[PDB]
């Protein structure tokens, strides 16, 4: 979402993705970038 | 590479709804973050 603080927590929030409950690494990914 | 105290006070709200539908070492992770604060 931002400059720097979506590159700074998105990397850390992809690893939690892996393994979430329901579909929530979809969300994840589509706020944040790789 | 590591997430400072600031940053984590930040995302709380963000963080929130994915953090408590999630599971892993990572998802506890970041709800120590914010929680403990």
């Amino acid at each position: 979402w931002s400059t720097i603080v979506k590159l700074t927590i998105c990397p850390t929030l992809k690893s939690m993705a892996k393994k979430c409950e329901g579909s929530i690494a979809t969300m994840i990914k589509k706020k944040c970038d790789k | 590479g590591v997430i400072p105290k600031k940053i984590w006070e930040t995302v709380c709200p963000t963080v929130e709804p994915w953090a408590k539908k999630c599971s892993g070492d990572i998802a506890t992770y970041i709800k120590r973050e914010c929680g403990k604060l």
